[PDB]
């Protein structure tokens, strides 16, 4: 249950961070969020694409 | 037949099983059964908290109403401290859960 | 009208892929990940 | 010419459902007789039910 | 109530047996009703219950599938709906209850 | 409703049809355990005919023997039945020949009896059982025409006054015949209307029907109502906990994990080649949800590696670069590759174009419509 639980919330302030993160920004080098965020850039790069999706 | 004490453990039983196959309508529908089969009986401190911590689960999994997760995990705690019994420890980590998924840290 | 006398005379609705290939999609991603 | 032509729900309400605590059941029973026969009206359609427009609560004096 | 101004008074008693039948069918059609809802029984099961009770059950029966995510009404269900329709408060002061042997 | 017959029978049948299976020890010993227990003469000496087996006497005379002794009595007691009894047994009588008939698979009297026993009876409910065992019968052989025709015979007796058990059972016949002709979006839609009641045991298993849900949902469905009504879906969630593979095979293509996604789309199709009602469908659906798995991972694109996106999917770059010129060519993915520099950009349409485009396409068609129309009526 907790464990569940946590993984939704470790997303959620993913997703927030990502998109305050990235509001004073245009075109972007993904490297940067990567920079800003502390995560890999491979994390990111997929979680973005989640969120496009 | 006759037990109706052991009628809710039963109930309770096939709705933890519900919820661990993920079928949350059905694992609610025998919380509400157990419920409803309680308040027709006298139930001990142990089964008491037992439904008020797994009807913190199914609140907390399915409704989102996170509130009332945490007073019914608050309540098995309650009830779990007071009979002095081992599964205390995983109610109050609910319970401290709640508040986290409140956005209340 | 008139009908042209002059010129002499599944269910599933089909759109090509009927082509021949090495199975559609088992032996080509076995050898896919052998040769990876 | 037609002029489209009061007395009561004007003054907006204010208190919320984050504001009500506990009576989740009775919330829930005022719900289904009061607001979803007004938002989802095909659910009551499928089971073929007439919505229970109508409904009293009880209780002590608050 | 001279009989030259309402020259007839017909009564309308409460639903008796396979009358409540018929009402179970008449405000049942309209509804999703598994193999094996045996109608007859909801009527023995409900006894001396008016017609707007009739009603009231099957509506019941309903929300409580609406309940659910569950487009089907069963048996259990109409007898809840039984139930929680044809609830007879009794007055509990045992004492106002003996006043009569 | 009983088997009549048992579809496993069909599935047994072309199983061994199939050239890979054909010497298939276990799959003969059981089809032949089944054809010698519920005594399916017509039916195995068209399968020795067809698939060249060398008869069996010893066995094949006693099983003629019982046949037509079981055929005699209850003739017999039809006309005991028609000279003594009225319809109320009567038809009883003949709705037991034609059940014998349709158990021992002989297709034309199994016909002959049903329509019979139909053109007698007058009760809704066995009207209804009679033409359910005529679609079931068309399901086993395979008879397009028979089962449309019932279908809609089925549809309309249903409509004259019918009861939601029928409408479940109807719906998922309807849904087999749907997976028969490749209309996997009715498929979808019918399946998922009826897979928290699903009654009808005597077609096929629960789990092999949330497991056809699954796979008519993933091809049907967007990713939207795929995730409402199939990822968060009680019972279709609550059977994947016994079904491993199918779960992992759902929840890559909804999680975005591809490589898992091809890998449980090549067991899905080895799964469905074999399989009977999905047999002349394998193809299509594997190709279509590769289609759809491309298409998921461009949709959050503008200019994607080749080697990125191969190492994604697990594969090669020879391998994605085949494979996306034959989509691309085929119309139904949008984007263009450029193999000197290795990248796949994203042509995809702004909403205004593509309106654009849709109302050229649709005013055409209604231009030449109306053209035929004008032309046609005015002179």
């Amino acid at each position: 249950i907790i464990s569940t639980h946590l993984a939704k919330l470790y997303d959620n302030l993913l997703e927030q961070n990502l998109i305050r993160v990235i509001e004073p920004f245009s075109r972007v080098q993904i490297e940067h969020i990567s920079s800003l965020i502390k995560l890999s850039k491979a994390d990111v790069e997929r979680k973005l694409s989640q969120m496009i999706l | 037949m006759d037990d109706k004490a052991l009628l809710v453990e039963v109930q309770l039983l096939e709705s933890k099983t519900y919820h661990a196959l993920s079928n949350l309508p059905k694992a609610r529908a025998a919380l509400t059964s157990a419920r409803t089969t309680a308040n027709a009986i006298y139930c001990p401190p142990k089964l008491q908290a037992t439904l008020d911590m797994q009807s913190g689960i199914i609140h907390a999994a399915e409704e989102k109403d996170w509130k009332t997760a945490y007073s019914y995990f608050y309540e098995a705690f309650e009830g779990y401290d007071s009979i002095d019994s081992p599964k205390a420890i995983t109610s109050l980590k609910y319970m401290l859960l709640c508040k986290i998924m409140l956005n209340t840290p | 009208d008139d009908e042209f006398e002059e010129f002499p005379a599944h269910v599933w609705e089909d759109n090509w892929d009927d082509d021949n290939v090495e199975d559609d999609f088992s032996n080509q991603l076995r050898a896919e990940l052998e040769k990876h | 010419d037609v002029l489209p032509p009061m007395l009561t729900s004007d003054q907006k309400p204010d208190v919320m459902y984050a504001d009500i605590g506990g009576m989740d059941i009775q919330k829930q029973e005022v719900r289904e007789a009061v607001e979803l026969p007004l938002t989802h009206f095909e659910l009551y359609k499928q089971i073929g039910i007439d919505p229970p427009r109508g409904v009293l609560m009880y209780g002590p004096p608050g | 109530l001279r009989p030259g101004r309402i020259d007839r008074k017909i009564e309308f008693p409460p639903p008796n047996e396979e009358a409540r039948l018929d009402i179970l069918k008449i405000h049942s059609r309209k509804m999703n009703l598994t193999r094996g809802i045996n109608l007859r029984k909801i009527a023995e099961l409900m006894p001396g219950a008016s017609g707007a009770e009739v009603k009231g059950v099957c509506t019941e029966a309903g929300m409580y599938a609406l309940r659910e995510r569950r487009v089907h009404v069963t048996q259990e269900d109409f007898e809840m709906a039984v139930a929680k329709v044809m609830q007879k408060d009794s007055e509990k002061n045992m004492s106002i209850k003996k006043l009569w042997k | 409703l009983p088997k009549n017959p048992d579809l496993r029978i069909a599935q047994l049948r072309f199983l061994l049809s199939l050239p890979e299976h054909r010497g298939d020890a276990a799959v003969r010993d059981e089809l032949m355990a089944a054809v010698r227990d519920n005594n399916m003469a017509p039916y195995y000496e068209a399968l020795c005919k067809s698939l060249d087996w060398q008869i069996d006497v010893d066995l094949l005379n006693k099983m003629k023997k019982a046949n037509e002794d079981e055929l005699k009595r209850l003739d017999e007691e039809l006309e005991d039945a028609e000279k003594n009894l009225g319809e109320s047994e009567i038809r009883d009588a003949m709705m037991a020949k034609a059940e014998y008939l349709c158990r021992i698979g002989d297709k034309e009297g199994a016909l002959t009896a049903f329509r019979k026993t139909y053109d007698k009876t007058v009760a809704l409910g066995h009207r209804l059982d009679i033409v359910f065992y005529l679609l079931r019968i068309g399901l086993f052989y395979m008879d397009n025409d028979l089962i449309t025709r019932n279908t809609e015979k089925a549809k309309s007796l249903i409509e004259e006054g019918g009861d939601w058990d029928r409408r479940n059972r109807l719906k998922v016949y309807q849904g087999l015949y749907c997976v028969a002709i490749r209309d996997f979006k009715q498929a979808a839609e019918l399946f998922l209307d009826t897979v928290s009641t699903f009654t009808s045991y005597e077609l096929m298993d629960y789990k092999t029907f949330v497991t056809y849900t699954v796979y008519v949902s993933m091809i049907a469905l967007e990713r939207p109502d795929l995730r409402e009504k199939v990822i968060k879906g009680a019972e279709i969630l609550e059977v994947l906990h016994s079904l491993p593979a199918v779960r992992q095979y759902l929840f890559s293509l909804y999680e975005c994990r591809y490589s898992v996604f091809f890998q449980s789309l090549a067991v899905v199709e080895q799964e469905m080649k074999k399989d009977w009602l999905f047999a002349p469908h394998y193809r299509y659906y594997v190709r279509e949800m590769r289609i759809h798995a491309y298409s998921q991972l461009l949709e959050s694109y503008r200019s994607l590696t080749l080697g990125y996106m191969a190492e994604a999917f697990g594969v090669g770059v020879e391998f994605i670069d085949q494979e996306l010129s034959r989509f691309i060519a085929a119309g139904r993915l949008h984007c263009k590759i450029d193999k000197v520099n290795e990248i796949v950009e994203t042509n995809r349409p702004d909403s205004k174009n593509w309106q654009y485009q849709e109302t050229i396409k649709k005013g055409d068609l209604l231009l030449n419509r109306v053209q035929k129309l004008s032309r046609v009526i005015n002179m």
